[PDB]
RNA sequence: ACCUCCGAGGCUAAGACUUCACCAGUCAAAGCGAAGAUCCAAUAACUUGACCAACGGAACAAGUUACCCUAGGGCAAUCCUAU
RNA sequence: UAAAUAGGCUCCACGAGGGUUCAGCUGUCUCUUACUUUUAACCAGUGAAAUUGACCUGCCCGUGAGGCGGGCAUAACACAGCAA
RNA sequence: CUAUGUAGCAAAAUAGUGGGAAGAUUUAUAGGUAGAGGCGACAAACCUACCGAGCCUGGUGAUAGCUGGUUGUCCAAGAUAGAAUCUUAGUUCAACUUUAAAUUUGCCCACAGAACCAAAUCCCCUUGUAAAUUUAACUGUUAGUCCAAAGAGGAACAGCUCUUUGGACACUAGGAAAAAACCUUGUAGAGAGAGUAAAAAAUGAUCCCAAACAUAUAACUGAACUCCUCACACCCAAUUGGACCAAUCUA
RNA sequence: CGCAAUAGAUAUAGUACCGCAAGGGAAAGACAAGCAUAAUAUAGCAAGGACUAACCCCUAUACCUUCUGCAUAAUGAAUUAACU
């Protein structure tokens, strides 16, 4: 024997250290620890996309709940806050709904106002003066 | 009467004949 | 078989009804086309992948400018279903050697200076 | 991995920026071998970079000694008690300068998953939501389907 | 087999290059285009190839053609395709050789 | 099973694309020049660009070598004293 | 295509074509002179042939293994029935 | 035989050869039952082997099946049986 | 002949029922026949538990167009014309791929042009592009599946064999329920930001199979596509190029 | 710039043991897996996102090799250490 790996121990522990918290024989037997650790890291990588998707769907749910508390669906709130040129995103809308109820009450009132302005305008004949909140501000 | 590829199905659906609505309904006016 | 498509010229004939439907004019046409890609080159024949690779339209929407001359239209008539063509509008004229670094293209297709 | 790793919440030492910013690193020990080949970048750093760093950070006491005799290392101590060692063996002077600046630019907390990216102690101003906000009240406080 | 055109219109063909390989006489020889025993058409003079439509007047020595032209109405004619090579370079030039 | 039931959303998506491409048809029936007018107006730029490509392709060659770089490798035994 | 229908076994020289390789194969201006492979044997020779038709050809080899062994792989033209 | 595709060159003797028949006999069966012995199950001693990717090891319908999809079910754990 | 046993008490036994049992019987002892050979009341039967040819050593690391394997990190280019072959389980040439190097045109492409007996194709001026040809040097793949279309064979069917044009797959991701082959989408990292793409039904055999809903303004939801703040070599098989490197010995 | 007890000779030995025989032919000496301390609690490739919180929620069709891709279609692996 001319050359023999003298440090296989550390190469094993580099992979077992990530498996101490697993369950079964696959937290101390390398042949199984490797496969499950690799699956673990692949899921760890692939899960960030789902993290973003899930937080966004949670925010949409919370905003739907808050907006329904004020007699106003979620399509209306977002599709008529932007028509008032307020670029509040959904994370901060959810935070406002939970932690600042009256500010969210005002935002819902603003959305309902703009919705009514839109309905009144479209109901009319022609280009009668625009609604007091429906006036765009240009850059 | 075989099935069509899906995109041909959509093309057949979008291009479907739409008839001109009559000005008045004949039942309640000649 | 499946083959390249030779579009009859009859389609590329603006009518008196089309002219007032888009902001154009038969006389005094427009210099430059602003073109964007709104469809994938994948799932389409190679003689469209190559055309798109040649017009600089590789990336997605990312607008790009081209001359409005038939040598390029012949290429755009092959990829007309994977692109949106709008006419560039210059209501302030070509910029000077000053105002090159302070231009902006608005969504309506107008190039303007200093935002 | 997250599940397989500790975690903490976003925090500071002593409300650092509230009153006055204080620099957390307070001591920095360099061991540089006068002969070893691995101590070459360290020797360059001490010879032409440590004086300037000392001048720029007068709250950090920098000790340097020449008795590891084969391997260098930098041990950074912080106000909050945390210690942090870093290897500088077989590294360039650019790498050592970047590392030492990194050490001097961070609080001595643990480098672990920060659960939240925003930490606020007064999260509510108008009153945190509870199921009776946005809910009316009725005459004499009657429950539904009551009589009196 | 590949019995088809091998130099198309507007191509620069040198001497001896085959213009067209054919089975029957689809393309008849024209100006500077010679024929081989196998009806191959080849370029006699360096130049540029063109294709034209001309009138056909077969050799009387031939029989299968001299008689069919004899079966045609007044004012009739057999038109047929030809492939010519317009030569490009001139035959030669004159240069000073000796000043005596 | 094999047949499908084309929805309304799909019809609307297809009509959106049809309208975009009809606008494309319109913006291609009016060119600024004609076949003959354009001919040659870009020749100079094309020639110069291809000459740039040629000059790039014909410049490949090994990089220089300096005595300083070779002698710098003796620094791997620099000592204090 | 064991799809659809039939037969055959003068010399020199620019340029080219080709049976999707190679090996073979094909046309040819001018100029000079006359009007189915390789190897083998017989050969002075000028060159020469059969087989190679399993027609890119082992120089000369068939029938068979129910005793076998190893390496391996494994929406019906014509019709039946009911409205 | 009630009923049958079965049985019915001469040539004694012989056959754990093959087929058929008479009479009897009997748990072969109609239709199983009881008891005994070994096995068995429990206590004590001694103590294997094929097998084994990992298993935190359900049902129905569909796809092409404990593990996918859509429904249903669902506190954990021995012991003896069975063979889808 | 039946039952037990089948890692068994036994690598062929046990219990019963049976054939022979003064003979061509059975049997202890020493010797002989030796492997393409012996022996054989021929069954390919037996020659030390496995004989259509014993066993051991040597040639022998037999050969194997066949099966199975082939070990550190990271990046990058990278796929389905064909010909011959005692050949279709393989090889050689070509085509395709890779690297290094030289040079200048390569692709797209209107008008013109290609026969007498429908789709399109070929060819080039320009134009959009930046690639293409040539040389030096190697390996690897090769007669793939599904879908749209035009044909030939089997009905114009049998999910049928074959040729051709295109796409996809063998590479990422989102949809149609699950889903290689349909639709949407590519060049890659971090974000607890944003805009979109495709995308919902109408009116026979274990156990039905999401639950529901006729009428509150059409927009919203929805990716690794795109934008945003920062960072960038950091998502193909076979193959090919490159940058690093664990441990050991020596100077 | 040869090995250091699975290497180097097969070697502590051509011994033990296997074979009737020719012949074959070993082993070894100086907190790895497995368990205990401490059995388990609806749910499901046993993980990931996480979370105040272990489970509960959402996502999620094992690995190698061979076939055009293979839900495991088939082949191989109980697991550790050394050698390959
Ligand atoms: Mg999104
Ligand atoms: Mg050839
Ligand atoms: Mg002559
Ligand atoms: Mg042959
Ligand atoms: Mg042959
Ligand atoms: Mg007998
Ligand atoms: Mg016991
Ligand atoms: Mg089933
Ligand atoms: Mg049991
Ligand atoms: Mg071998
Ligand atoms: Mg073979
Ligand atoms: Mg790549
Ligand atoms: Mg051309
Ligand atoms: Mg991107
Ligand atoms: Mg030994
Ligand atoms: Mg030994
Ligand atoms: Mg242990
Ligand atoms: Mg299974
Ligand atoms: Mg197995
Ligand atoms: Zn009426």
């Amino acid at each position: 024997l001319r050359n023999r790996v003298t440090d296989r121990y550390f190469r094993i522990q580099e992979v077992l250290k990530h498996a101490r918290h697993f369950r079964g024989r696959k937290n101390r037997c390398y042949r199984l620890a490797v496969r499950t650790v690799i699956r673990a890291f692949v899921k760890c990588t692939k899960a960030r996309y789902l993290k973003k998707k899930n937080m966004r769907t949670l925010w949409i749910n919370r905003i739907t709940a808050a907006s329904q508390e004020h007699g106003l669906k979620y399509p209306a709130l977002i599709g008529n806050l932007v028509k008032c040129q307020v670029e509040l995103n959904r994370k901060v809308l959810a935070d406002l709904a939970i932690y600042e109820p009256k500010t969210f009450k005002s935002l819902a009132a603003l959305a309902s106002r703009r919705r009514h302005e839109g309905f009144a305008a479209a109901l009319g004949d022609g280009k009668e003066p625009e609604g007091i909140f429906s006036r765009v501000v240009q850059y | 009467r075989r099935v069509m590829h899906f995109q041909r199905q959509k093309l057949m659906a979008v291009t479907e004949y739409i008839p001109p609505k009559p000005a008045i309904h004949p039942s309640c006016l000649p | 078989k499946f083959t390249r498509s030779r579009i009859p010229e009859k389609v590329f004939q603006a009518s008196p009804e089309d002219h007032e439907k888009y902001g154009g004019d038969p006389q005094n046409p427009h210099k430059l086309h602003i073109v964007t890609r709104i469809k994938s080159t994948r799932r389409r024949p190679y003689w469209e992948k190559d055309i798109i690779k040649m017009l600089g339209l590789e990336k997605a929407h990312t607008p790009q400018v081209h001359k409005n001359i038939p040598s390029v239209n012949a290429k755009l008539k092959v990829v007309k279903h994977l692109i949106r063509i709008k006419p560039l509008k210059l209501p302030q004229g070509l910029p000077a050697e000053e105002n090159m670094s302070n231009t902006c293209l608005k969504s309506t297709g107008e190039l303007v200076v200093q935002w | 991995t997250a599940r397989g790793t500790p975690s903490r919440f976003l925090a500071s030492v002593l409300h650092n920026g509230l009153g006055r910013y204080v620099q957390q690193l307070q001591r920095l020990s360099f061991s540089v071998s006068r002969d070893g080949a691995s101590s070459r970048g360290a020797r360059e750093f001490v010879e032409r970079e440590v004086i300037d760093f000392a001048r720029r950070n007068p709250g950090v006491v920098i000790y340097v000694n020449s008795r590891p005799c084969c391997v260098p290392r930098v041990v950074a101590e912080y106000l909050n008690g945390a210690v942090r060692e870093e290897s500088i063996h077989c590294k360039s002077v650019e790498e050592i300068s970047t590392l030492v600046q990194k050490l001097a630019d961070q609080s001595g907390l643990d480098v672990i998953r920060i659960r939240k990216p925003f930490h606020t102690d007064n999260p509510s101003i108008q009153g945190q939501w509870h199921p009776f906000t946005n809910k009316p009240t009725t005459f004499r406080g009657l429950r539904p389907r009551e009589v009196q | 087999r590949r019995q088809g055109i091998k130099k198309m219109e507007g191509h620069y063909v040198h001497a001896g290059n085959i213009i067209a390989t054919q089975r029957h006489f689809r393309w008849h020889p024209g100006a500077h285009v010679g024929v081989g025993k196998n009806k191959c058409l080849y370029a006699l003079e360096e130049g540029i190839v063109r294709y034209t439509k001309e009138v056909y007047v077969p050799h009387p020595r031939n029989t299968e053609a001299v008689d069919l032209i004899t079966r045609l109405p007044k004012g009739a004619v057999l038109y047929k395709t030809f492939v010519h090579v317009v030569p490009a370079k001139p035959e030669g030039t004159f240069k000073l050789v000796a000043m005596l | 099973r094999r047949p499908r039931f084309v929805s309304l959303r799909a019809k609307q998506n297809m009509i959106r694309r049809l309208e975009i491409e009809a606008e494309n048809h319109y913006w291609l029936s009016m060119p600024y020049m004609t076949r003959e007018q354009e001919r040659g107006h870009a020749a100079v730029r094309r020639r110069e660009a291809f000459e740039a490509i040629k000059a790039a392709a014909t410049s490949k060659f090994p990089p220089h070598r300096f005595i300083a770089d070779q002698l710098d490798h003796l620094n791997v035994t620099k000592k204090w004293s």
